[PDB]
RNA sequence: CGAUGAUUUUUGCCCUGCACAUUUUAGAUGGAUACGAAUAAGACUUUUUAGUCGCUGGACCAUAGCAGGCUGGCAACGGUGCGCUUAGCGGAAAGGCUUUGUGCGCUUGCCGGCGGAUAGCAAUGUCAACAUGCGCGGGGAUAAAUCCUUUGCAUACGACUUAG
RNA sequence: CAUCGGUUUGGAGCGGCAGGAUAAUGGCGGAGGAAUGUGGCACGGCUUCUGCUGUGUGUUAUAGCCUCUGACGAUACUGCCA
């Protein structure tokens, strides 16, 4: 339909100074930086006041005003990532072969290894995406905490384990054995 | 000094035609910086001489030129077709000319 | 219609055309990948098949019926006398594939290095490389610019290396001389080392190890003009076949009206280049060894 | 096509039974005054027992617009035949001319539903003087207070085969 | 702070000067559509017309009421004085010229040459020593 | 519009079948043409539907003889040659030498790096497409289909980008002092009666 | 497509400064006039707010002189051509881009004096780069390949690997 | 090269006349009305009230708009010019 215009209202939190440029965001908090491109998306910015900015498209058609909100939100994601922290607790599901989940340090590189999944003899490597913590927590039994500024790399690294704790050729309903992502939150509680 | 002409370089860009036939008795002429019929009429009647070198010799000359005239605009992009003597033979298609700024009407 | 039965096509499409090759040397198409952090070190020999012969050895691999059992195997043997360097080519990136930059020279060459360079040397006036060994006038400073131009543009360093084929018991007095990569350092190492071992001998000792996996590069036996049932090794006909049954019976369908590539035919077999990889290299023996 | 409002008045033939005839009156929407009264026979035919042969013609006149320079919302009613059926529509238009918008609806029903000049019939064609008569949300975006909005990525038409500099868009 | 870089685009808007026919001022006194626009001035008669067949110049002419007739926009172009804001900026300059320069006879042509040459004389001599 | 002797167009941003119209159209009315940097060229269209074409052209071969059949050359510049060449009379003499006429490059080798490259707007990708649409750059689509010579191509490219850095840097610096004694010439009897006559 | 070796003791060959004469042209007739990147962006000034620039190369450079002659002066110590000459950079196909000093010119930056006719009222009215040959001049070098015999790592014959 | 005759293609062509709703518009004048309501007024959020701004009120005020109309005056378009 081309709608005249469309807009969202980005809301930067007290410590947060977000700095826009050809559409390169650079988000710094008292967490750290993040930064994210968006030169595949044809929005403009206008910095309301220090604490409010206006993300805009002009004559966009349903999908291009469809990629409006989702900047928002990434966005929004990368303020509340430098100020907040975000923490994945996976918990580990199994019915006879207790998982054994190592924090290793191979070439220089760090690594999640999975052992002993459903008995079998395979070792499962998971590479660790840079500023993302990987933790063996003291507070409860099998559990994996994942941490780190940016949501995206957190979230990837939590599905990576995710799946590479498949099951092949077993009834799933029945074999639900694995490392499920139990909670999504923040470092900060709230 | 450096520059001596007094003519406009064009180029012979093709023979009068269907899709499949030809016609050699009008040329089609592109007339360097004239982009739009408007441009191109100033250039009616104005004579073109295809310069040429041949082997042999005549009264100690090796240069031979065959003349014609812009006879009408051809299409919207300032080409013009051009009615020389003898019709320009295929091999110039590509080819340059020299639209000469005589007879002159400015 | 269909073949009635199936059946795996006979030879292989990934060794055509079957013809000879243009060289009786065989030439090393692809040279192991450059390290920088490896010592600088050859990549490359060539010596003389002198023949076949048996050893025994004890096998050693658990959960094989033969482990800790002797076997008879056998072997090959390579007769390697040194190679000697003689020369230096620097090779440039280009989008087009790599480019010989410079070429530089020993000042000396031995006489059976010359002879390669002619097809007539009993009658000739032997004049090579006597204009450039005397480039090497008291100061040799064209040489020097030479490296230097290799040191700043190339970015692959090849070490020109002929045989003493004098050392062996063939008749032939013309050496054998090769390119072969040098492995290892920067550029500047690269052309450093093949300046130091100009005129210099390097032995199989310095290239290769006992217990390696090592290529073989060579030219095949030749057998001249074969036929289909050898060349392909096709089924023979039946034996009351009119005109001959060291054929193949159909050499294609009507349609395309034309003889398919990957149809058998006669032709030349043998002598040609191939390339076999993991052969374990069992000894590196000296000459000087009397044992 | 580029159109104009005709009025079209005409009447069956004169009858010694029937002596004065009722006129009748109707707004149509043609290149031409030859389609114009060719298309007034059409809808009569399709409303009353009549013919080209057994009617007339009484006048033909333009109706230009009230206020050329004045923009208008346009409410057109529509009755088209698709592949399938017969269906009716109301579509809006925003113009400054009644000839222009209905220019406009000819161009879209045949870039969003196929339908050829011959397959549409102009039931009513209003100027919508309220804001509240309007109902489409394309045209009912332009009635906003104070609307401004640029227009990015502007290409420029070149004369020149080749340009020395690099393009811009700004605008 | 945040500095964020704005755009410094030029707004579709009642009061905008633009250029007709790359000849003519006029102002936009109403919006059709996303493409049609209605445009008056002093010198082009008012009428609806295409974005694309105009260009829109950097100036607005300020408090300019939607949909108004010819007088007002006469008298508030008059008011603002529109036209030499125009004819200051450099790209009413730079248009002048090229009519000017469209202009010229080929005597003039011949002394622009030469007073080109004299001022490069001067110039070159000015560039050596500093 | 002019008759250049020689016309080097950067192949950077530029869609590749309007380019090689117009340039098919320039070579055939004599006039020499060469593209740089080929390997920058656009296509309409996502990368994967354009490697499905590119796949779909690989396997059209002679049957009966593989070294008759097309020969899919994967270089960036030879398949804007292969566009352009679809675009030519090339059975004929006239169609022989009008190739003859055109130069195609991936990046930009000697002496072309020193000279003048213009583009060519009605084949600008940035001012044609649609801009929400996707597009293919040739050179990826080349490593895709089997090129080797990617990363010589990009680091030859940094290296002549440096080299021309540096030579902008000297220029700009140099127009900057005429500027200046243009500047205090000024104001003088022939600047001011060049003012009249618009210059 | 590249790198490298050797290139006829023959009056033959190579490099180079010319001079003249030729054959050819897919087609000179002032100048192919060098950032990169983005385009919902760039570049300036303050200030990161704001202002300005573009909205086409109808630009920029060059352009006056018997196809550009012979002379004189004024002014500045510049511009430009050629010839040597210094140094640096450039290997993607570098074969070019700058640079020092010097010599000879020319200079339309300004002002002069003398000459152009008759090619008859137009006739391309012949002026360019590449190549070749030949006459000189200065330099520089002084081979191989094939057949033949032989070999058998090859082979229908050619070809190939060898040796002489 | 000039002029002529025949055929024909154009011009950023220029002028006169006619018709139409004796164009419709516009400009001027008068009357009435309303909102995407100007000023003002009343509440407000950031502004040393820095096109401040939003929401209410209401009818030209420090903007204006719409409808009808009265006397003029043009232009468009379509034709004609022996």
């Amino acid at each position: 339909m081309k709608y005249i215009q469309t807009d969202q209202i980005l809301d930067i939190p007290e410590g947060v100074t977000v700095d826009i440029k050809a559409r390169v965001v650079k988000v710094t908090g008292p967490r750290g930086e993040l930064t994210k491109d968006l030169k595949h998306i044809d929005v403009t910015f206008n910095k309301i006041n220090n604490r409010a900015i206006k993300i805009t498209v002009h004559n966009g058609d349903r999908k291009h005003v469809a990629a409006l909100r989702t900047v928002k939100s990434l966005i929004a994601n990368l303020i509340t990532g430098v100020t907040k922290g975000y923490k994945y607790k996976m918990r580990f599901v199994y019915a006879h072969f207790p998982i054994n989940v190592n924090i290793i340090k191979k070439d220089g590189q760090d690594y999640v290894e999975i052992r002993n999944f459903l008995g079998e003899k395979r070792v499962r490597e998971v590479k660790i995406h840079e500023g993302v913590t990987m933790e063996i927590s003291s507070t409860q039994k099998d559990e994996l905490i994942v941490s780190g500024n940016s949501l995206e790399a957190v979230s990837q690294n939590a599905a990576d384990i995710q799946q590479i704790c498949r099951v092949r050729n077993k009834d799933i309903r029945k074999f639900l054995d694995g490392i499920y992502v139990s909670e999504r939150g923040t470092i900060v509680e709230e | 000094a450096e520059s001596h002409r007094l003519y406009v370089k064009g180029k012979h860009i093709s023979y009068q035609r269907s899709k499949s036939v030809t016609n050699p008795n009008v040329s089609l002429i592109q007339i360097e910086g004239v982009a739009s019929p408007k441009d191109a009429k100033f250039y009616l009647g104005k004579r073109i001489a295809y310069v040429y070198r041949a082997p042999k010799e005549i009264r100690g000359s090796k240069i031979r030129v065959i003349w014609g005239k812009v006879t009408r605009t051809h299409g919207n992009n300032g080409l013009v077709r051009a009615n020389f003597k003898k019709n320009l033979p295929p091999k110039t298609f590509g080819a340059s000319v020299r639209i000469m700024l005589y007879p002159s009407n400015i | 219609s269909h073949r009635k039965y199936e059946a795996p096509r006979h030879g292989s499409l990934g060794f055509l055309p079957r013809k000879r090759a243009a060289k009786q040397r065989g030439r090393v198409k692809s040279f192991p990948k450059d390290v920088k952090s490896k010592p600088v070190a050859l990549t490359a020999f060539l010596g003389y098949k002198a023949g076949m012969t048996t050893i025994v050895r004890d096998l050693d691999r658990p959960g094989s019926k033969m482990h800790k059992r002797e076997v008879v195997e056998a072997a090959t043997v390579v007769d390697t006398p040194p190679m000697v360097v003689v020369g230096v080519v620097g090779y440039v990136e280009t989008p087009r594939g790599l480019r010989s930059l410079t070429t530089v020279w020993a000042e000396h060459l031995s006489e059976e290095v010359r002879r390669r360079f002619y097809k007539n040397w009993y009658k000739s006036k032997k004049k090579a490389f006597t204009k450039y060994s005397g480039k090497y006038a008291t100061d040799a400073k064209q040489v020097e610019t030479e490296l230097a131009r290799i040191k700043k543009y190339a970015s692959v360093v090849r070490v020109l290396a002929h045989t003493q084929i004098k050392k062996t018991p063939l008749s032939q007095k013309k050496a054998h001389l090769a390119e072969i990569q040098i492995n290892g350092g920067s550029v500047s190492d690269k052309v450093d080392w093949a300046k130091e071992h100009f005129e210099k001998e390097v032995s199989v000792d310095s290239v290769f190890e006992q217990d390696e996996m090592i290529d073989v590069i060579a030219v095949t036996k030749g057998h001249g003009f074969e036929g289909v049932t050898h060349r392909w090794g096709t089924k023979k006909l039946p034996r009351k076949t009119h005109r001959g049954l060291r054929k193949v019976a159909c050499i294609g369908a009507w349609h395309p009206a034309n003889v398919n590539w990957t149809v058998a035919r006669a032709g030349q077999n043998g002598y040609h280049h191939r390339t076999s990889i993991n052969h374990k290299v069992y000894r590196v023996g000296k000459g000087t060894d009397e044992a | 096509s580029r159109l104009n409002e005709y009025q079209v008045i005409g009447r069956n033939l004169p009858t010694e039974s029937v002596p004065e005839p009722k006129l009748f009156r109707m707004r149509i929407f043609a290149p031409n005054t030859v389609v114009a009264k060719s298309r007034y026979w059409y809808f009569l035919q399709k409303l009353h027992k009549v013919k080209k042969a057994s009617g007339e013609i009484v006048s033909v006149n333009i109706i230009s617009e009230a206020k050329p320079t004045k923009v208008k919302t346009f409410g057109i009613w529509l009755r088209y035949e698709s592949r399938s059926g017969i269906h009716n529509m109301y579509k809006e238009y925003r113009d400054v001319t009644r000839v222009g918008a209905v220019e406009t609806m000819y161009q879209d029903l045949a870039a969003r539903h196929r339908a050829r000049f011959r397959s549409i019939h102009i039931l009513k064609v209003v100027e919508l003087e309220k804001t509240d008569d309007v109902k489409r949300q394309y045209v009912k975006q332009f009635l906003t207070k104070d609307l401004k909005f640029p227009l990015p990525h502007r290409v420029q038409k070149s004369k020149k085969l080749f340009q020395a500099t690099a393009p811009t868009t700004f605008y | 702070s945040s500095t964020v870089k704005a755009a410094n685009w030029r707004f579709v808007e009642v009061g905008r000067v633009v250029l007709v026919d790359n000849k003519e001022l006029a102002t936009i006194v109403e919006i059709i559509d996303q493409k049609r626009v209605l445009i008056d001035g002093p010198k082009i008669q008012r009428q609806a017309i295409a974005l694309a067949k105009i260009v829109l110049t950097p100036i607005v002419l300020p408090n300019l009421p939607r949909g108004s007739r010819t007088a007002t926009v006469t008298k508030k172009w008059a008011a603002a004085d529109i036209d030499a804001k125009w004819a200051a900026s450099g790209w009413a300059k730079k248009l002048a010229n090229k009519e000017r320069r469209s202009q010229l006879s080929d005597f003039e042509r011949f002394q622009v040459m030469v007073l080109k040459k004299q001022r490069r004389f001067a110039t070159k001599k000015a560039l050596v020593k500093a | 519009s002019s008759f250049e002797k020689v016309v080097v167009i950067d192949g950077k941003g530029h869609l590749l079948g309007r380019l090689a119209s117009i340039v098919s159209k320039q070579i055939l009315n004599g006039q020499k043409v060469v593209v740089v940097r080929c390997e920058e060229l656009n296509i309409s269209g996502e990368f994967f539907r354009n490697k499905l074409k590119y796949h779909d052209y690989l396997r059209k071969a002679t049957r009966y003889n593989k070294k008759k059949g097309p020969f899919h050359f994967r270089a960036p510049s030879r398949i804007l040659y292969k566009a352009i060449r679809g675009m030519i009379p090339h059975k004929t003499a006239r169609g022989k030498a009008a190739l003859e006429r055109l130069k195609v490059f991936e990046g930009v080798p000697p002496p072309y790096d020193k000279k003048k490259r213009v583009v060519v707007p009605q084949a600008l990708r940035v001012l044609r497409l649609k801009p929400g649409r996707k597009y293919t750059t040739v050179g990826k689509l080349s490593s895709a289909v089997g090129w080797k010579y990617e990363s010589v191509v990009e680091k030859l490219e940094e290296k002549r980008k440096v080299q021309s850095a540096e030579y902008y840097a000297k220029k700009k610096a140099l127009t900057k002092k005429l500027n200046a004694a243009k500047a205090s010439t000024a104001e003088s009897e022939a600047a001011q009666k060049l003012a009249a006559f618009g210059y």
